[PDB]
């Protein structure tokens, strides 16, 4: 259990808490404060992972991870 | 819960800024642009869409607003206003482990039971001059002052009757403003046709042409001198210098044709033949043409040429000779006037007249577009109250109404969105208490009084807003349009549920 | 908005009783439903796939040690 | 918030506690208002004074001393227990289930371990004579405090217990004493009927028969009541003159005075050696160096009470014994008190070691071993322990919490997970990794044999039977030991907050 | 300037320390006493106490609840809640610009419709010892150990049966719990009779004495020829050596005096008179009068003389002397009890045997102060519920009753105080809103439901912490009293005026 794994379950979990609110019928809406001034609006999870920062290592790996899923289907 | 909060407060700081805006008797908020113009709007359209705000959900909230509030007149001010109460009422029970969405499906229980609410609390009344008075005064004196309203509302309606005649739902295609400063801004009539905002060096002009032929084309009385004939300065520019000059044949030219079709379509030099110019025209020539019975104008713009061609016929185009007279229109009194130092020609009575204009002289810009911005929204508001056939009176009265419907509904829906219909029945609410407010009759006080007047009788009863009484607001004369509202209450509805369903702040 | 614990605990308890593995979660009013009763339903592959990513993105992610 | 911090308070309290657990426990350093230094790995002493100023920590601290004044064993089980019980509870709050839920399942899940154990019992106390029967009895309580020598101190424990133990179905807490006189070797430790004191001044024993007892802290005067004579220290030959006195008033003693109960005259201070002479001149014995405990303990067993101050003798504080006579056990005069039963009840050890620490240390595991007689004497019952038992409670309790529908479930399976944490706490300090052994345990255990536990004396974590092993604990000790861990852990958690009153 | 705001914060403090204890789920809380001390305890009398209320007027609001609460003391912590959400809504409508003192004046209003409407929500029947039970019950639960509760009630509702014949309430003459520490709990019954606060014990001393008579001794074996019983005339010698006359004397004359007493009366001694000696005494008394049929005691406090004055007949003569064989007190039956480490003597059957003790026996010190603090509580509960055959439903049944009857009574009340219904309406709302937060339910899922099922049918719901779901409280016995009701709207509404009423607030 060294530091690292850690790390990465931290991303993870952060990228998933990010994102549960967008699952099913009854999905919230996120918010996205472009430092533009502007906002972007979004219902699904694949809009919002599209452009979010994700300066951690860990949550950039897991979003080409996610990038190579969704590739696929 | 914590972006939530944020969220919240954000719109009602936004909601504190546009409270104290809703009412004739309410305070103005006035735009300062960096170049230090200033701005007077009670509007709320336009304010939203200048203003600067420092907030982010903010932005949006004004952006989408006023987006979704353009199709439907005006009436993002209630909007921003209910639904910044309606977040308040909102937070009341979030605060206390409510999840977003049974707030905004109670939301969405108490939209479906108020819009089939309003359906029978609109009033069937047929469109006659009163009514229409009535809806032009209750939109134009929530941008100007109660007497100015007053002068406007005789132009304003009968614009608009005038256009009636087509019996479509179409709009914008004429009734255009038309603006110039005066030293006195009583005076701000309607004039049928169009009006030019020039004329023309026509000393001792016939200048009441009443048999006023019209054929717009662009007659070149003053022919840009041909600088290009073998490019730029090359050693061939000894042409350029010589070339520049003898172009004064052509503008005696095209009046020699000007001449033969005012000889063929008048067959004399009496009846008035007007022709319009894109540019500049000679003097000289003037002095004879207007001896001539032929009444040539200089410097128009763009668009006015086919509104003049849709108003009373003609053809414009910059070639020109002595075209035939297969479009030759009719203006019934080409009423040239002048007052001030600058040159307003009136195009009135036109043959079949299409199209009609509202003259608003305003002294200076910061009045001149307050004035603008009040007639765009009356026409608007009562275009929309001849769109719809019932209009449904206002002054808090159908938001009382409908807060007692949903409080009785209550029951009805069935369970955690009770809470929903709550709220926004609060939020309903709050419209007649901010009136009470911004004239200053202790809100709740009126709000308990109008309920108290409401409950007693079940008549359909607002707030005189002059005296803070509970009245009949369709006796008094307050009406608001059905489509107005209808979409008020969607717009209502779906952006607090935006706001409601936003938990997170994303830095990206 | 329904009781996050509680309701999904019915639901486990119910999933403890054979012939119930059909009874889920209703996303539309938060109560438990037969979702074979509301006719909603989804196929056998995409279900397939996001369980194979989602366990091969685990495994991936907490076997990393991150070195520049 | 206040919930999470008497969890967290409770958790490093069973975590600091928990290290002693088990006969291979780990000792730590006890430093009291005394200031003196000893190594010990006793739950009781190692609580007593670390000063668990957290109000909860206090609860459970004082709870655990109410289960150790009721039954002897699982003091520390009742720490490390609780202990378990909060992380868990607050394992759930985490989750998000209210407080009221959680304290509701611990009760039943309570209740349903008091129902279940009893069919979980495998073995039942034959009859407490057959010294290695009891001794094999006293192994698992023997064990748990001392390891590496532990059947000598198994047998001591079951000897003296037995040579005690009336032929009437009970048994009397206070009965064994321990002299801690030092020197080396702790096999040299023997037991003798009656009780026994370390070292005094000498006397040539003459009550060996109708032996009566008198305790004195006050001048050594001991006159009848009927007649006035005293020692006051204030010149040298008056001095002996009244020595001489109060000595023809201990020889009235023990002609009339004898009578109502007193013979010996017991001083709390200390008297001149001439003096001492003139007593065996005389015929009358006296003890010293003993400690305001010492006093009370021989006074009771007598019947005796200690006097303050000067008071002539009367039947309201007489002592009676059977004999007092010598021995020199352990190669050192040591007083013996010999009954037949007139007050009896009374049995002491002689305790053998090189070290005060020492000396403790075989106190602490002499006391849970005649508490473990005590608690086997009245439930004859008793529990197959060893991380057998937790474990097989923890089996039943998931069975209990999958057969039970909707909420409560949460706190069955986390009071399961709780027993489950007993056998990680022999695991820590066994030297074996918690998680595999437990596993491994489960893998033996699920199959019905309902008897493995943790094999501490294997390097590998690994598995045996503790039936034929002889580790076993008490019934009633556990049965207490967890009835009164649930009711700490049902407690604390009902406390929301933490206020101060004046 | 609302300084009033720092006033409403501090009731939410005190609101938020005093939440959470509701109900049998919910939980308890401990008060640290400055000597390091453990003071476990759930009911809010004694939680106002805790000196450590952090802010002044938190301390006005905790003395006046408990003062306005002593009077029935069923009723003390929901008082704080109730005041805390009138408070809270008061707060909602100050933030508007509303004055308190209307609000104030809507309070008393919906008080006085509370009260009439609780007037009928009460049921009238004769307490047999079904209803009585489950009243106890229900009243003590909410402040033990749920599995330990019923063993209580029992015992306590024997002890308010005991004392039926009239009117009077609750005395500590006919109930006097007592206590002593012991390993369990072990049915903490009644004992009917007189319970001693120690014993004298002796190996041939009788356990048990029928038709026993009973007197007292200030002065046995002290002193001579005087009256005084204090220190020894060590000082003088001339007055001592009658103070060791004083023994011999009175343990010669005395002792003959009550065996004369004995012979005489019983016909040498067949009824076994017994003696309570104040205080200690030679053992020459004890250890021969055990086989001389006297029965003497020691070491007993003067409130146990009073008491057993009141509960035997004749007088606790404290001086000794016979004067009179008919002033003997009586006994039916006498136990010297023994338990645990302690002996203690029973008096039973007594000449007027209707008071009887409480043997509140467990686990020591926090736990036995605990219960000993609950089970006076339950006392008091029954003994309001004995006082007016009155009985209301609780687990928040009433409150929702209450709520649902202000609703409907809104709309008649006159002006803002309107408003004032309302906010008291939603103030009472909190009862069963604090009782489904306890057991951990949505809670906001919980009052909808109650009012639902309040509205549909006319039953007297409340919520049943055990399931949730809405349950009629009078068939599953969670009674309540109606005179702690009343005191309690009473006690709400006073202090809810007297705390919102303040304004600038500033320092002595
Ligand atoms: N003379 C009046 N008396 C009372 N209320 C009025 C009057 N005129 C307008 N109102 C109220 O003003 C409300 C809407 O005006 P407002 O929102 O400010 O216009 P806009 O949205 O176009 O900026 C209506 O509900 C109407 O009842
Ligand atoms: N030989 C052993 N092997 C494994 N565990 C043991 C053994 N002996 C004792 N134990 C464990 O230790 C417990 C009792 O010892 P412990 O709790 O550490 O000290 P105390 O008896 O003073 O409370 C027993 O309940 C049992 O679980
Ligand atoms: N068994 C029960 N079930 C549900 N609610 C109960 C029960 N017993 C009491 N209550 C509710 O709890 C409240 C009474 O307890 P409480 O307010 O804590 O008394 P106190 O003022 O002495 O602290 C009442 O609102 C009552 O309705």
């Amino acid at each position: 259990g060294r530091k690292v794994q850690s790390g990465n379950i931290n991303a993870a979990k952060t990228i998933a808490d990010i994102i549960r609110t967008c699952l099913g019928p009854k999905s919230m809406m996120k918010m996205l404060l472009d430092p533009m001034g502007g906002i972007v609006m979004t219902n699904d999870g694949n809009a919002i992972l599209r452009e979010i920062q994700v300066q951690h290592p860990a949550a950039k790996s897991m979003i080409e991870i996610s990038r190579t899923q969704d590739e696929e289907v | 819960q914590a972006a939530l909060a944020v969220n919240i407060s954000a719109a009602r700081g936004l909601q504190d800024v546009l409270r104290t805006n809703l009412g004739p008797k309410g305070t103005m908020k006035m735009l300062v642009s960096g170049a230090g113009d200033i701005k007077l709007t009670k509007d709320g359209n336009v304010l939203l869409h200048e203003m600067q705000i420092q907030h982010p959900t903010a932005s949006l909230i004004a952006k989408v607003a006023t987006a979704q509030d353009d199709i439907t007149g005006d009436g993002t001010t209630s909007n921003v206003l209910i639904i910044g109460e309606l977040l308040k009422q909102a937070d009341l029970y979030i605060s206390e482990g409510l999840h977003p969405r049974i707030i905004t499906e109670g939301f969405e229980a108490a939209k479906e039971k108020a819009l089939q609410f309003l359906e029978e609390v609109k009033v069937s009344r047929e469109m006659d001059r009163e009514t229409l008075i009535d809806v032009a005064r209750t939109s134009l004196r929530t941008k100007v002052h109660a007497e100015l309203a007053d002068v406007l509302t005789e132009a304003v309606v009968d614009s608009i009757l005038a256009i009636k005649k087509q019996d479509e739902p179409i709009d914008l295609f004429m009734i255009e403003i038309m603006e110039m400063k005066h030293k006195s801004e009583t005076d701000t009539s309607l004039i049928r046709g169009l009006v030019l905002d020039h004329g023309a060096r026509h000393p001792d002009m016939k200048k009441r042409v009443e048999d006023a032929y019209i054929l717009t084309c662009n007659v070149s009385l003053e022919y840009e001198k041909t600088e290009v004939n073998s490019g730029f300065f090359y050693k061939s520019a000894e042409e350029r210098e010589k070339l520049v000059k003898a172009e004064r044949k052509f503008i005696e030219d095209r009046v020699k044709k000007i001449i033969e079709l005012k000889r063929k379509v008048c067959g004399d030099s009496d009846k008035g033949f007007v022709v319009i110019n894109q540019k500049g025209i000679d003097p000289f020539s003037l002095d004879a043409l207007s001896k001539e019975g032929i009444v040539a104008l200089r410097r128009a713009k763009r668009r006015n040429m086919e509104r003049l061609t849709l108003a009373c016929g003609g053809v414009a185009l910059n070639s020109f000779d002595d075209l035939s007279p297969d479009c030759l229109g009719h203006a019934g009194l080409v009423y040239e006037y002048t007052l001030g130092e600058e040159k307003f020609t009136f195009i009135e009575k036109c043959n079949n007249p299409r199209s009609v204009t509202l003259l608003i002289k305003g002294p200076n810009k910061h009045t001149l577009t307050q004035i603008k911005d009040a007639v765009r929204d009356g026409l608007r508001a009562v275009k929309n109250a001849i769109d719809d056939g019932c209009v449904v009176p206002g002054a808090g009265a159908v938001e009382v109404a409908m807060a007692e419907a949903l409080i009785k509904h209550k029951p009805s829906v069935k369970g955690r969105a009770q809470l929903g219909v709550q709220a926004f029945a609060d939020a309903l609410l709050i419209i007649p208490k901010v009136l009470a407010q911004n004239s200053g009759f202790d809100l709740q006080e009126t709000l308990v009084k109008i309920q108290a007047e409401h409950s007693e009788s079940g008549q359909l009863v607002g707030v005189d807003l002059n005296t803070g009484e509970p009245m009949v607001a369709a006796e008094v004369g307050v009406w608001d349009n059905y489509c107005v509202k209808k979409q008020l209450l969607h717009s209502c509805t779906v952006i607090a549920t935006n706001i409601l369903l936003v938990d997170e702040i994303m830095r990206a | 908005g329904a009781s996050t614990i509680r309701l999904l605990t019915s639901l486990r308890a119910k999933h403890t009783q054979e012939n119930c593995e059909t009874w889920g979660v209703n996303g539309e009013t938060g109560t438990l439903v037969d979702m074979k009763e509301l006719g909603i339903w989804e196929p056998l592959a995409v279900k397939l796939q996001t369980y194979k990513t989602a366990v091969e993105t685990a495994v991936l992610l907490l076997r990393i040690d991150d070195i520049v | 918030e206040a919930v999470y911090r008497n969890i967290q308070a409770c958790k490093e309290l069973a975590q600091t506690t928990r290290t002693a657990y088990g006969p291979n426990g780990m000792n730590k350093m006890v430093i009291n208002h005394l200031e003196k230094l000893f190594v010990t790995n006793d739950a009781a002493t190692i609580l007593r004074e670390l000063e668990v100023q957290h109000p909860a920590a206090k609860m459970i601290v004082m709870a655990s001393h109410m289960q150790e004044q009721e039954v002897g064993d699982g003091t520390n089980f009742v720490l490390v227990f609780a202990g378990a019980l909060l992380e868990l509870a607050e394992e759930l709050l985490r989750i998000g289930l209210s407080v009221s839920e959680v304290i509701e399942g611990y009760e039943i899940a309570c209740r349903k371990a008091h129902e279940i154990l009893p069919n979980l019992v495998c073995c039942s106390a034959k009859n407490l004579r057959d010294i290695d029967e009891v001794s094999s009895l006293l192994r698992t309580s023997i064990m748990s405090k001392q390891y590496g020598n532990e059947v000598f101190l198994a047998k001591l424990i079951a000897q003296a217990c037995v040579s005690i133990f009336p032929d009437s179905g009970h048994f009397n807490v206070d009965n064994i004493r321990v002299c801690k006189i030092l020197g080396s070797g702790i096999s040299s430790s023997s037991v003798l009927h009656g009780m026994v004191f370390k070292k005094e001044t000498e006397g040539d024993v003459t009550s060996v028969k109708d032996a009566k007892i008198a305790v004195y802290s006050c001048p050594f005067d001991g006159m009848i009541t009927e007649t006035k004579g005293t020692v006051l220290i204030k010149t040298a030959e008056e001095l002996m003159n009244f020595s001489k006195g109060e000595e023809n008033l201990m020889d009235a003693q023990v002609k009339a005075i004898a009578d109502t109960g007193a013979n010996v005259v017991v001083t709390g201070g200390k008297v001149a050696d001439m003096a001492l002479h003139y007593a065996n001149k005389y015929n009358i014995m006296l003890v010293r160096l003993n400690s305001k405990w010492d006093l009370r303990r021989l006074c009771k067993t007598v019947g005796a009470t200690a006097l303050p101050r000067l008071t002539p003798p009367v039947l309201e504080e007489m002592g009676h014994c059977d004999s007092v006579y010598l021995s020199e056990v352990g190669d050192t005069q040591v007083v013996v008190f010999k009954h037949e039963k007139e007050d009896g009840a009374i049995s002491t050890i002689v305790l053998r070691g090189s070290t005060d620490n020492l000396m403790d240390d075989i106190e602490r595991a002499v006391d849970d071993g005649v508490n473990t007689f005590k608690v086997l004497t009245r439930d004859k019952r008793l529990v197959p322990g060893g991380g057998a038992t937790e474990i097989e409670l923890a089996k039943q309790i998931t069975s209990y919490g999958e057969t039970c529908p909707g909420l409560e479930q949460y706190a069955i399976k986390k009071f399961a997970e709780a027993f489950e944490a007993i056998p990680r706490a022999l695991a820590e300090n066994s030297g074996v990794k918690a998680n595999e052994v437990i596993s491994k345990l489960y893998a033996v255990h699920q199959e019905g044999n309902k008897n493995v536990g943790l094999d501490i004396e294997a390097e590998v974590p690994a598995v045996k039977d503790m039936l034929e092993a002889g580790i076993l604990d008490t019934y009633l000790g556990k049965y207490w030991a967890i009835k009164l861990a649930t009711n700490a852990a049902v407690t604390v958690l009902r406390v929301d907050q933490i206020i101060m009153a004046k």
